[PDB]
């Protein structure tokens, strides 16, 4: 939840703001109906708005790297495997952060 | 077709009504100085046109108005229905007076 | 490439039942694909590209 | 071509299993990873305001 | 300023953003009758448009490109006194 | 769901045809598609339904090859003119 | 309500009374 | 040379007024303001009307053999127009307002409500006639407005719904046991009234949400040509006792007794008649239910919503939705195209970023980033990304492949931005302030501001990068137009000075040629490199003060122009000349709830004025307005006029976009506007080409075919050449024919079930005239792109499955060959 | 049976008399004068408040000699043949008997 | 040449005087680049239009009558004193057309607006529609009295016309705007034997083709079904789940 | 004012203009057109005054704008 008093202040900024634009507006622009309260039905509803189109999945909007991360190197290794070279850049690294 | 509106004799435009919206019929009564509306959404309303003071607003609750006479003799307001009714109204009571079929 | 060598072993080898049967192979499953697709894509524009030396052979 | 052949015949394998899994447990892939991405986008979202 | 200064925002302040009474506040009218006068005509352009509505509240941005319209009478006028007419620019 | 085996190999022949008469292209790849999305698991234990996917997959692959060609050949080329 | 309109207050502020004084 | 013609309204798909669908069935009539748009569902396709009406469309009445239609709009004005053929028949007045108009199913009659009265009409005929429409009879019912409109099947009565209460019923010819009938029953205004099938049984609703059912004791045939009873079977609630949700539209299918009820909450409920059976209810939006339409089929319904302008269509068996679109309220808008020209970007004063496909004209992505108004738009060099900038202060980045919005460019200080540019590499954002008049840069992949350029005094009219060269121009009020090169170790820049104030800039395609619109209403070509004025065109004269908007043509030779006028300019940038002017039709209608306005001077909106003409002065005598008694001085006041926000071309050259006050105007190539032919002489003749195909000279058919322009004609000759003599007639093509075909092959595609056989053609002139093309690339490009799209259109719908197919059926044979 | 197959006749412009004599007639259930001339092969009826026209009736073969109005009828005579126009319009009943061309209609009664 | 605004003289064409002869008729193209004069002597000549040089030359068969441009198609129409009329493009100073049938004198000539019907008026009381495409005659309706002028709506919806003794302006609908026509070629040698009434009443030659299903059998073809009725088959899962009401 | 140079461009300046504003006054608009255009083709300077400003690579950050 938010705080409610935010609400309403930020509400009548948006007025205000609309009115005083009005005046100095060169040609009319209509204004947006605005809901006094809205009230949500017991009924299922729809939307008329899409944010992505209806065939892609939500598989498709995720990034490979999101599911997986990498390191800069692309590449693993294990502490077995690591070179004097490697542990000495690790130590380096450690001492610098 | 949205507000009530007051004019002179010679054009010049005097009150406008916010309150009385949508009103079908009119009429005034001469001796109290009272108008009376009756309204689409189903209200009707005195107004004291003495003072400029809405002195009731009654809802007849009974759909649309648009039937409306006046007693001269009596000073009460008479409303027609599609129920067959009609109804005596006061700017005192809540309810009709009288419902007579 | 030598990954997906490896895999393409493990796909046409042995009963897919079996894969359902390794340890961790649904997490292994879910960072293959992404992947797997982007390898895909990359090698249909190298094949578009070897259309090019096809137009080459006919105007010689 | 040989390549992306063999690219594309291990689509067909992961895809599916990838409907194996599905079928067999309720729960979607990459939910997690979808979860992530909210978290990212509304963090996103406050920091623009306090630029503001 | 802070919101102090918020309260004293009357009638007044928005009257004096109007587009007459800047002009009046220019110099480019002496009166308030010939101020509004000057605006219906379309003698009086803000940047490339013309605004002939006198309820109009100009910004302190665009009050700085308020001028007379180009082919109208009153310029010539000005021109003529400071003898700067040029009639190759019309 | 009801259907039995001998209904899914008319089915098959029923792809082949089109395949064959070389029209409705775009409708047979979409058709096989779907019915293979729905019921691969249940293909490889079936004998009967194997030779007919042999003769598809020959089908198939060479009609895509030729055109496939077709249209990379065609595109290398607008990319050419433009760069 | 707003001064009259030959005031010199009806078009200007304070910022502008300061330096005309 | 230039055949164009108004093809789409583009932006919005629901206004005012009632919905219909074709006789058919598969399409759709929805009024737009003052124009209408039919959509095909079947072929997902959009066709905007050429007739345009002074206010908006109230009614519309459609004949029901499909051929004619009756569009009326809120003054009374009707124009009478045939659907086969797109063109308006016939223009009439009606002295006052109609409420609603509806054919006779036979056909021969038409009824109109208005006032209080009744009028039948005979059904115009195919012929045009001095006065096509003809009155016939008059009826005099209620003690009210009439409002609604129902025929029975057989077109013996028919039945009007009123505000007093009360439902009329009268026959349409003269029957000796029914004059008129009258049924009560309501306690508020009629919304609709409905006949039964076979039977002169009826439903009245109610705008309470009362439903009565009232049953005749005589059969239609029952009628006698020169002592019927109704009776009341029924009343039914839709609403619980004691909320105040009011029924505002219904529809009825009389074969399949299905109720749709739409109410003032957003919803919309379904009921089977007979047994009142409640099937199922929905919630589309906040605001109410304009307007409900069901097809003959009885599987779609149609839902418009006029708060927001939503339009729907719904398959209530399957539930799922059919077309689903909702336009920008306001038709202030900014525009841009995708580099092959497949996409189109619209932004909004709300703040709304919409996409929509060329070739159905549907919106399909929306991104809601922004706050404020989205004050420029652009792509870049590739279809997939598209950059903003709004009023926030932010410039915001979004993609086609994953839907984000992943870059953000806002400044170091609070500004916000007026306009936006991007170069052909995209590596270069910029923008403009409305305050601080100086121009921000930024890196694309880096997202940190570059560079800040100062100089200008003044707003800036616009921003410009060189298709080419990778330098800025921008237009400002300080009467400059200066150019600023990015990849320059000395920074260089150069000044245009300008004798009035600047008001466009664009770049020629090729970027060889500069055009700069003046506050003195002229139109400037400089050469930028040189920073010299090769030519000027005036234009006082031709709009009826400056030109506002500018774009090139894609081949160049021509420049289109707008502004305060209402017309568009077609000028010959070479002989300076005026070559074509389209006209745009306005829009006078004004919203009543409006109170902001001062309605007093605002006398020719909407109809106010009242104009007496039986004064005996030819053009009317006005009434006098009342008077007040102290002054408004402080309210708006607006006249009407017509402005060209902005032109835009398309890359492809088929068509090109207009953003105006009355909204997004698209323009499309017409081989009906213009005959254009190449090189004709006697011997050219249609009659010769198919003697040719006849005689089997291929190479000399398709050339003398070539020189006529007909595209049927080359569209036969091509496909009468067999398989193997393609390289036979595409070797003997001379070159200057080449890029004719090209142009026929890549129209051919969209249109043509023989895929490969065309494809066929466009492999072999590829691949033995490609080397030759690519010294004439560069005046090319709308061809090249023109083709590159079409083909793409088949290539890729195709792989997925084809590559779906073959690789899925090798894995299934791999799993058998195990054991 | 076709004359055109692209074009059909559809009005004149800028005629309102000619030589044949006008005929008066004030309406039954309406208020209103309506004055018909004579044009070529067609006629024109106006009202007279603003004498705007109102109808355009059918054409004739050949051109009218002799008007004659009663009533809810308009009697037009071209060649030796004359009919009755209904609606100001369109022809109901056409009438033959006649040798020569015709001068003089007079409506009587039925 | 004179110009509109101050009414003074501009120039002249030719150093002397264009034509031997009467001038019979100019013209000017739209783009003001070329001019089109006709003498009685039989010559067109092509001048340019700025600097008045003498550009082509050509002779003509018979002594040309009238002439009328059609200036954004760039098409020109002769009428001779031999009855033919006689078509040229302007662009490149050759003839395109060669139309004969007139049995009169023709009165007028236009165009339709977009140019691919002529419209001849003669003394034998018929006006013929040549359609310039196919170059042949395509109707031919007779009239009581001579036509005097024809002109073509800009819009293309009416046929105004004037005839020898008339004082009036006669319409006549164009009943493509409203209809389907089917166009028919007439035979040159046509002479309209009905008379249509002015006000209301009551081949290898043609260019029309379909294309067939197949080609041939080793060509692939597609079917015209709607994309959206199988282009999304694999993708129904996920189109479900999106067209589920919010519960 | 000036010096000898400065005057004789400002007199062809000052004759150019004016005979231009004279034929638009006096003299149809076309004829103004072609001999504007001429004037212009040949040298700008002699209907359209630029007078010199300061700038210079000073003012300008070391580097170029971009890379």
């Amino acid at each position: 939840e938010e705080n409610p008093e935010h609400v309403e202040i930020q509400k009548m900024m948006d007025s205000l703001f609309l009115k005083l634009d009005a005046l100095s507006n060169f040609h009319f622009i209509p204004k947006p109906p605005v809901p006094e309260i809205k009230v949500v039905s017991n009924l299922p509803a729809i939307t008329m708005e899409e944010v992505a189109p209806v065939s892609v999945s939500d598989a498709a909007l995720l990034a490979p790297e999101e599911i997986k991360e990498k390191n800069k190197a692309g590449d693993i290794k294990t502490a077995a495997e690591k070179t004097a070279t490697d542990k000495k850049r690790e130590r380096r690294k450690k001492k610098y952060q | 077709n949205r507000w009530l509106h007051i004019y002179d004799n010679q054009g010049i435009e005097l009150h406008c009504i916010r309150r009385c919206d949508r009103v079908t019929r009119l009429e005034f009564l001469p001796f109290h100085f009272l108008l009376a509306t009756a309204s689409e959404t189903g209200f009707l309303t005195y107004l004291d046109v003495s003072v400029g003071k809405i002195v009731a607003a009654l809802n007849a609750r009974a759909g649309r108005l648009d039937v409306m006479s006046q007693n001269p003799y009596n000073a009460v307001i008479h409303l027609g229905h599609s129920n067959g009714t009609v109804s005596l109204w006061s700017p005192a009571m809540k309810e009709p007076l009288a419902k007579i079929l | 490439h030598e990954a997906q060598a490896v895999l393409g072993v493990l796909l046409r080898r042995e009963a897919p039942e079996e894969l359902l049967a390794y340890e961790g192979v649904r997490a292994a499953l879910e960072a293959l694909l992404p992947y797997t697709e982007r390898h895909f894509q990359r090698l249909s524009r190298t094949l578009q590209a070897a259309a090019f030396l096809d137009f080459l052979w006919h105007n010689m | 071509s040989q390549v992306r052949d063999v690219i594309g015949f291990n689509m067909a394998g992961l895809d599916y299993l990838k409907r194996e899994c599905e079928a067999k447990s309720e729960v979607m892939f990459f939910a997690d990873a979808t979860s992530h991405l909210e978290e990212k986008k509304r963090k996103r979202k406050k920091r623009e305001k306090l630029i503001l | 300023g802070s919101l102090e200064l918020c309260d004293f925002v009357t009638a007044s302040s928005f009257c004096r953003r109007r587009l007459p009474t800047v002009l009046l506040k220019l110099r480019m009218a002496q009166h308030l009758q010939a101020a509004v006068a000057f605006v219906e005509q379309g003698h009086v352009r803000v940047g490339p448009d013309v605004v002939t509505d006198p309820a109009f509240l100009v910004t302190r941005s665009m009050e700085d490109f308020v001028t007379w319209v180009d082919s109208s009478k009153i310029k010539r006028h000005v021109l003529e006194y400071n003898e700067e007419r040029d009639d190759f620019d019309l | 769901c009801g259907g039995s085996i001998e209904v899914m190999q008319s089915f098959l022949k029923m792809i082949g045809m089109m395949l064959d008469r070389k029209r409705d292209f775009e409708l047979a790849q979409a058709y096989l598609a779907l019915f293979l999305k729905l019921h691969l698991k249940m293909l490889p234990s079936e004998p009967v339904l194997l030779e007919e996917i042999t003769n598809l997959s020959s089908q198939v692959e060479e009609n895509w090859t030729h055109l496939q060609s077709l249209f990379n050949q065609s595109m290398c080329i607008l990319n050419y003119l433009k760069s | 309500l707003p001064p009259s309109p030959g005031d010199t207050s009806y078009y200007q502020d304070q910022v502008d009374d300061f330096h005309e004084a | 040379k230039f055949a164009y013609r108004f093809s789409n309204l583009l932006g919005t798909v629901y206004r005012r007024g009632n919905l219909n669908f074709t006789c058919d069935g598969n399409s759709v009539i929805s009024p737009v303001g003052n124009r209408v748009t039919v959509f095909d569902l079947k072929n997902n396709k959009s066709d905007t009307l050429p007739l345009a009406t002074r206010y908006n469309v109230k009614c519309v009445g459609l004949s029901p053999d499909g051929r004619l239609a009756i569009i009326v709009d809120e003054g009374g004005d009707a124009l009478l127009v045939s659907l086969v053929c797109r063109s308006v028949l016939h223009h009439f007045h009606f002295k006052g307002s109609v409420h609603s108009v509806s054919f006779s199913p036979d056909g021969r009659k038409f009824v109109v409500t208005k006032g209080n009265i009744a009028q039948m009409y005979h059904a115009p005929g195919k012929k045009r006639e001095f006065n096509a429409f003809v009155l016939d009879k008059t009826y005099f019912g209620p003690y009210d407005e009439t409002t609604c409109i129902d025929w029975t099947d057989d077109s013996r009565c028919f039945v009007v719904g009123s505000k007093d209460m009360s439902t009329w019923v009268f026959g349409a010819e003269r029957w000796d046991n029914l004059i008129y009938y009258a049924l009560g029953g309501h306690k508020d205004a009629i919304v609709a009234c409905f006949f039964e099938s076979n039977s002169l049984d009826l439903y009245s609703l109610s705008q309470d949400g009362v439903l009565c059912m009232w049953q005749c004791d005589t059969p239609p045939e029952g009628l006698r040509l020169k002592k019927v009873k109704y009776s009341r079977l029924a009343k039914y609630f839709f609403n619980k006792e004691g909320d105040f949700n009011n029924l505002t539209a219904a529809a009825f299918h009389k074969k399949s007794h299905l109720l749709v009820t739409g109410f003032a909450s957003g919803i919309f409920h379904l009921h089977e008649l007979p047994e009142f059976n409640l099937i199922h209810s929905l919630s589309i939006s906040d605001q109410s239910i304009a307007s409900v339409a069901i097809n003959s089929s009885g599987d779609w319904i149609a839902f418009g919503c006029s708060g927001l302008g939503q339009l729907l269509v719904w398959e209530w068996q399957s539930e799922s939705y059919v077309l689903k679109q909702q336009g920008h309220f306001n038709s202030m808008v900014a525009l841009a195209y995708s580099p092959d020209g497949q996409y189109i970007v619209t932004g909004g004063d709300d703040g709304k970023v919409k996409v929509w496909n060329t070739l159905s004209g549907f919106c399909f992505v929306t991104f809601t980033e922004h706050s404020s108004g989205v004050t420029g738009v652009t792509f870049t060099a590739t279809g997939y990304v598209v950059v903003t900038s709004s009023m926030d202060g932010t410039v915001r980045a979004f993609d086609l492949h994953r839907y984000r919005n992943f870059r953000t460019f806002t400044s170091p200080r609070p500004t916000q931005f007026s306009c936006v540019a991007v170069d052909a590499s995209g590596e270069i954002v910029s923008a403009g302030a409305q305050d601080s008049f100086e121009i921000f840069v930024w890196s694309m992949q880096t997202g940190r501001l570059l560079d800040v350029l100062s100089g200008h005094e003044g707003p800036i009219s616009g921003l410009c990068f060189n298709p080419m060269k990778s330098v800025l121009a921008s237009a400002s009020w300080d009467k400059t137009v200066r150019l600023w090169d990015m990849f320059d170790s000395w920074r260089t820049k150069e000044t245009l000075a300008l004798t009035s104030d600047a008001l466009a800039v664009t770049f020629r395609p090729d970027g060889a040629e500069l055009a700069v619109a003046t506050l003195n209403s002229q139109i400037t070509f400089w050469d930028p490199e040189n920073a010299v004025q090769t030519g000027s065109i005036e234009g006082r004269h031709d709009l009826k003060k400056a030109f506002t908007a500018l774009c090139y043509s894609a081949d160049g030779h021509s420049i289109l122009a707008g502004g305060m006028s209402k017309f568009v300019c077609i000028y010959h940038v070479r002989e300076q000349i005026l070559m074509k002017r389209f006209e745009i039709s306005c829009n006078l209608s004004l919203d009543a709830m409006e109170e902001f306005l001062n309605r007093r001077k605002m006398t020719e909106f909407g109809n106010l004025a009242l104009i007496d003409q039986d004064a005996g002065q030819e053009d009317g005598v006005a009434i006098p307005l009342p008077g007040v008694r102290k002054g408004d001085m402080s309210s708006r006041h607006f006249k009407p006029e017509i402005r060209v926000t902005s032109l835009r071309f398309s890359p492809t050259g088929r068509c090109w976009a207009a953003t105006t006050t009355e909204g997004l105007l698209i323009y499309s190539l017409d081989t009906r506007v213009l005959f254009d032919p190449f090189e004709l002489d006697t011997s050219v003749t249609p009659g010769r080409v198919r003697e040719a195909l006849r005689q089997q000279d291929f190479t000399r058919a398709i050339l003398m075919a070539l020189r006529l322009n007909e595209s049927k004609l080359v569209q036969e000759a091509l496909e009468a050449v067999p398989r193997g003599e393609i390289e036979v007639v595409t070797s003997s093509l001379p070159e200057l024919y080449v890029e004719k075909v090209l142009e026929f092959l890549a129209s051919s595609f969209e249109v043509s079930r023989h895929l490969e056989f065309y494809l066929l053609w466009t492999h072999k002139l590829l691949m033995l005239h490609g080397q030759k093309l690519k010294s004439r690339a560069g005046t090319l490009l709308p061809v090249i792109q023109f083709l590159q799209k079409s083909i793409q259109r088949h290539l890729d719908d195709l792989s997925k499955l084809c590559s779906w197919n073959h690789y899925n059926m090798q894995y299934a044979l791999a799993v058998s060959k195990q054991r | 049976r076709t004359a055109s197959a692209l074009f059909a006749g559809f009005r004149a412009l800028g005629l309102f008399s000619n030589d044949i004599p006008h005929v008066v007639r004030f309406s039954a259930l309406k208020r209103r004068f309506y004055v018909t001339t004579c044009v070529g092969k067609s006629f024109h009826t106006y009202d007279v408040q603003k004498l705007s026209l109102v109808a355009v009736s059918n054409s004739v073969p050949q051109d009218i000699c002799c008007m004659a109005a009663d009533g809810r009828l308009v009697f037009a005579a071209y060649g030796n043949v004359f009919s009755a126009f209904a609606r100001n319009k369109e022809i109901v009943h056409t009438f033959k008997g006649h040798k020569a061309e015709i001068h003089f209609l007079q409506p009587f009664g039925d | 040449v004179y110009n509109m605004q101050s009414g003074i003289h501009r120039g002249s064409f030719g150093k002397d005087q264009a034509h031997k002869g009467s001038v019979r008729g100019v013209a000017v193209d739209g783009l003001n680049q070329l001019t089109v004069t006709t003498g009685s002597e039989g010559l067109l000549k092509f001048w340019n239009f700025k600097n008045k040089i003498l550009i082509h030359s050509v002779s003509l068969s018979s002594s040309p009558n009238i002439m009328l441009l059609h200036r954004d198609s760039g098409i020109l129409g002769l009428a001779l004193d031999d009855f033919s009329i006689s078509v040229l493009d302007i662009e490149t100073r050759k003839i395109v057309r060669e139309f004969s049938g007139h049995q009169g004198q023709i009165n007028d000539m236009a165009f339709s607006p977009d140019g691919r019907w002529l419209i001849s008026a003669a003394m034998d009381c018929s006006i013929r529609t040549w359609d310039l495409p196919s170059g042949c005659l395509i109707d031919c309706f007779l009239l009581d009295s001579a036509p005097l002028n024809v002109s073509m709506s800009p819009t293309g919806d009416f046929l105004a016309t004037s005839h020898v003794d008339h004082l009036g302006i006669y319409l006549w609908s164009n009943i493509s705007l409203y209809s389907v026509v089917s166009l028919r070629p007439l035979p040159a040698d046509y002479v309209p034997s009905i008379v249509m009434l002015p006000g209301t009443c009551q081949s290898d030659e043609l260019i029309e083709y379909d294309s067939p299903e197949q080609l041939n059998e080793q060509l692939v073809t597609l079917s015209l079904l709607p994309e959206s009725r199988w282009k999304n088959l694999l993708n129904l899962d996920v189109i479900k789940k999106k067209n589920k009401p919010k519960e | 004012g000036g010096g000898h140079v400065a005057q004789i461009y400002a007199i062809r300046q000052s004759i150019s203009k004016a005979l231009v504003a004279y034929y638009q006054k006096y003299v149809d608009e076309a004829s103004k057109k072609e001999i504007k255009d001429i004037l212009i083709q040949y040298d700008r300077t002699l209907l359209v005054a630029d007078p010199r400003r300061c700038e210079s690579k000073k003012f300008g950050g070391p580097g170029a704008r971009a890379r």
